[PDB]
RNA sequence: UGUCUGGUAAUUGGAAUGAGUACAAUCUAAAUCCCUUAACGAGGAUCCAUUGGAGGGCAAGUCUGGUGCCAGCAGCCGCGGUAAUUCCAGCUCCAAUAGCGUAUAUUUAAGUUGUUGCAGUUAAAAAGCUCGUAGUUGGACCUUGGGCCGGCAUCGUUACUUUGAAGAAAUUAGAGUGCUCAAAGCAAGCCAUCGCUCUGGAUACAUUAGCAUGGGAUAACAUCAUAGGAU
RNA sequence: UCCGCCGGCACCUUAUGAGAAAUCAAAGUCUUUGGGUUCCGGGGGGAGUAUGGUCGCAAGGCUGAAACUUAAAGGAAUUGAC
């Protein structure tokens, strides 16, 4: 992770699932990433979006929909809707 | 499964003591029967050539192994000892002085020879290897 | 009782577990070839000494920093390394000594230093010259090619005064030739 | 010579990438073997075994040779390929292709100190393939690889310098042995160390931020 | 050979041995 | 094409040296070995390296001649029935090298004795079933806020943990030290002395049991409402 | 008839689990190995045999070896052949 100099030593920093926090392996082909766009007061897509990542485990469980719905309800509060 | 109590040292020790006996090697060593073998816990032995014999090699092999029936001088037991290095049966004569050794598998028959666990190492105080390579002559 | 029985004694090489491996055999033969050795024992003993040193260093590094039984022998080990020309002045930590390797030791042999000092035409000529009593470290004749030189004595290797290569009388071959040419 | 057939290869061929760690970052399914040729600079290939397997037919025994190949420069990338073919040449070539297709990244940590050039697995990692379980445990700087010939080759190609290995099960089975070794080398990047749990930021995937050149510029 | 009949043969051998031993005490 | 680099020749040259021999001195109670050294002492430098192998495990030959399921080899798998990569030999090559082969015993390998750490549906392995004493194992609950930072008693007992003491040397680990190096030894080192460094001859560990100091979290014993209690 | 709770015999689907696999919702929570406790196995034979002890009228039961022999015996699944 961090050397005594203070530099990176691993090749890359992985993503971790936004629901179960477990990391996403480079060979996890069931892991997906959704960008949810935001709108304006009239209802116009403004080109910016909120990004979530789901690991293969949570998807195969079948709790991907509930976890993503809960994440969106929680996250939209800070940035309005 | 296992007894994991901190106060259960005696149970574990006694159980292991009982269960060591199922081991083949431990039971072989700690039963004391190794002293009833012809060598009586010795690496080599010495003997008198009672006769020269041949044994047919076990199937699917087909050959005649030139063994020798000898009698140990330390306890009087009669054992068959292999004679390797072709032509080395000629060096052995009757009632001759030989040094016998194990065959290699620690009390087990070696190769296709049926029931032979010893090999002749020396004859008349001379090694079979020296006679075979003509380094020494039988006295 | 025999008092001579009380003299301690030990062995210095170990032999490998797997005797027939191609890559290890070629590695060892490579090292032997350009370090001018005699057999695999001359290298196995160096490996044994390095293994002992590395084991000591690893045991030391497992202790707490504020442990005196770490500080004292850490200082001693680093002192020995800096004394024998193994660790550089930029490596004064117990971690660097774990990174030592066999060629570091083989670079400090008297034969290697004689070859690298330009006094020998080849690393085999160096060993031949060493074993023929032509080399003195400081003021002392040395005829042991495995003599591990220290940094403070690195500047004193020179052909001996008695040696014909250091200002001695001609050897029996040259003297015999002069005798032949005399008459 | 090469005509890319997938979005990732079509994206790579003109040079929209430097390394392959971004492909790992989004866990993209690499499916063309020229991608790893172009991205990873150094690749070395040694075949491990050529095992003849047989199927008994009415006439006789149809024999096919199955070859094992290990790929990867000794700088954190390694891959494993298995291919069974009619004769050894195509088996070896296809196994090389599969191994190059299956390259994964390995995580290298430190034993007790952070003097540069990490040399060891970061944690205690295990891998099971049927019955063969292999374990590697961190080792100090001067230990070297402590393993049988097969894990030694795999770890040398992975770039590991020192490690302590164990084994359980029928390790005589080369396929399972090497598959367990490679599998747990994949797991090395899976443990959640306390340093990794800084909150994650998200980056556009190659399929999403290169949409401009992927709508209908078919091959021009 | 069926192990049931091997057990029966062993039982016959055991009873015959017992009779022989009772003959001579 | 070019020059340099690198490798082989019972080819040609010179130099070098110790194994050996030997005055001599030294060593030694007296001898001898070593160390030192006159003179002699290497070209096929005959001053001649050996032990096991060459199918796999396992580094090294599908070379040549002999034998023909014989003789034999082979730790295991296996080889030999007229083309033997495995036997008997020659050549070549391989591993270790002044060391190597063989037999027994046992440590590893063996997570195939498993406390760490194995197993029990079908591979060997849950008792036909229940009760049951010893053994092993046993729910939760009782100081926290509190900051600061020579006397003198008479007492629940232990396990645990800390610190100390006492603890034979030798061996092991380990500091110093150039016996020419090393295995060793506990020596030595230096101005060039009618001597000095007070020269050094460190330090750990050493289960369990025993002695003593602090800690009271986790545990075991009986103590718990006829007040026969404390003041 | 509908809903719910506790207790029981089972059944169906699916691993994200385990396993050599068949398969198992327990045969899962195991090299990331430790909830308590009893019994019990150590390659295949010889052999549940010999002998001693002990219970039974007997048939028999409980406990139970060794010499010797052997490089396989065995489990699950696969393709053929029958
Ligand atoms: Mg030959
Ligand atoms: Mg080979
Ligand atoms: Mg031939
Ligand atoms: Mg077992
Ligand atoms: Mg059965
Ligand atoms: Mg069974
Ligand atoms: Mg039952
Ligand atoms: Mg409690
Ligand atoms: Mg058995």
């Amino acid at each position: 992770m961090q050397n005594e100099v203070g530099d990176m030593v691993d090749l890359y920093v992985p993503r971790k699932c936004s629901a179960t926090n477990r990391i996403i392996t480079a060979k996890d082909h069931a892991s997906v990433q959704i960008n949810i766009g935001h709108v304006d007061e009239n209802g116009l897509y403004d080109g910016r979006f909120t990004t979530f990542a789901l690991s293969g485990f949570v998807r195969a469980q079948g709790d991907a929909d509930g976890s993503l719905d809960r994440l969106w309800q929680k996250r939209k509060a800070e940035i309005k809707q | 499964g296992k007894t994991r109590g901190m106060g259960a040292g005696r149970k574990l020790k006694t159980h292991r003591r009982n269960q060591r006996w199922a081991d083949k090697a431990y039971k072989k060593s700690h039963l004391g029967n190794e002293w009833k073998k012809p060598f009586a816990g010795s690496s080599h032995a010495k003997g008198i050539v009672l006769e020269k014999i041949g044994i047919e090699a076990k199937q699917p092999n087909s050959a005649i192994r030139k063994c020798a029936r000898v009698q140990l001088v330390k306890n009087g037991k009669k054992i068959a000892a292999f004679v390797p290095n072709d032509g080395c049966l000629n060096f052995i004569e009757e009632n001759d002085e030989v040094l016998i050794a194990g065959f290699g598998r620690k009390g087990h028959a070696v190769g296709d020879i049926p029931g032979v666990r010893f090999k002749v190492v020396k004859v008349s105080g001379v090694s079979l290897l020296a006679l075979f390579k003509e380094k020494k002559e039988k006295p | 009782v025999h008092v001579n029985f009380y003299r301690n004694y030990g062995k210095t090489f170990k032999k490998p577990r797997r005797p027939y491996e191609k890559e290890r055999l070629d590695a060892e033969l490579k090292l032997v070839g350009e370090y001018g050795l005699r057999c695999k024992r001359e290298l196995w003993r160096v490996q044994y000494a390095l293994s002992r040193i590395r084991n000591a260093a690893r045991h030391l590094l497992t202790l707490d920093e504020k442990n005196p039984r770490r500080i004292f022998e850490g200082a001693a080990l680093l002192r020995r390394m800096n004394r024998y020309g193994l660790l550089a002045e930029g490596q004064d930590k117990l971690d660097y000594v774990l990174a030592l390797t066999a060629e570091n030791f083989l670079a400090r042999r008297l034969q290697t230093l004689v070859f690298k000092a330009g006094m020998a035409k080849s690393i085999h000529h160096a060993r031949v010259l060493i074993r023929q009593r032509h080399i003195r470290v400081g003021r002392q004749i040395v005829n042991v090619p495995s003599f591990m030189v220290r940094v403070e004595s690195e500047k004193h290797i020179d052909f001996s005064l008695t040696s014909p290569f250091g200002g001695g009388p001609a050897g029996r071959v040259k003297r015999k030739n002069q005798k032949k040419a005399s008459g | 010579k090469w005509v890319p057939v997938t979005k990732l290869g079509r994206l790579v061929k003109e040079g929209r990438f430097t390394k392959m760690e971004e492909i790992y970052l989004h866990s993209l399914p690499v499916k063309e073997h020229q991608i790893v040729e172009t991205l990873c600079p150094g690749l070395k290939d040694e075949v491990m075994k050529i095992t003849p397997v047989q199927k008994q037919t009415r006439a006789g025994q149809r024999t096919r040779f199955k070859a094992f190949v290990v790929v990867g420069d000794s700088n954190g990338h390694v891959g494993l390929g298995v291919k069974c073919a009619k004769e050894v040449a195509t088996a070896i070539r296809g196994a090389i292709i599969l191994a190059k297709l299956s390259i994964v990244p390995v995580r290298r940590g430190y034993w007790g100190n952070k003097i540069g050039q990490p040399h060891t697995v970061p944690c205690k990692v295990t891998g099971k393939c049927g019955s063969v379980t292999v374990r590697m445990v961190p080792a100090p700087r001067g230990s070297g690889i402590v393993a049988a010939r097969v894990p030694k080759k795999v770890l040398q190609f992975a770039g590991i310098d020192d490690v302590f290995t164990s084994s359980r099960g029928s390790t005589k089975t080369l396929g399972n042995f090497v598959k367990a070794t490679f599998d747990c080398l994949m797991k090395t990047y899976g443990f959640l160390t306390p340093d990794f749990w800084r909150e994650t930021t998200f980056t556009k995937a190659p399929y999403q931020e290169f949409t401009d050149i992927l709508a209908k510029p078919t091959k021009a | 050979m069926r192990a049931k009949w091997k057990k029966k043969r062993m039982r016959r051998l055991k009873r015959k041995r017992r009779k022989m031993r009772q003959r001579s005490k």
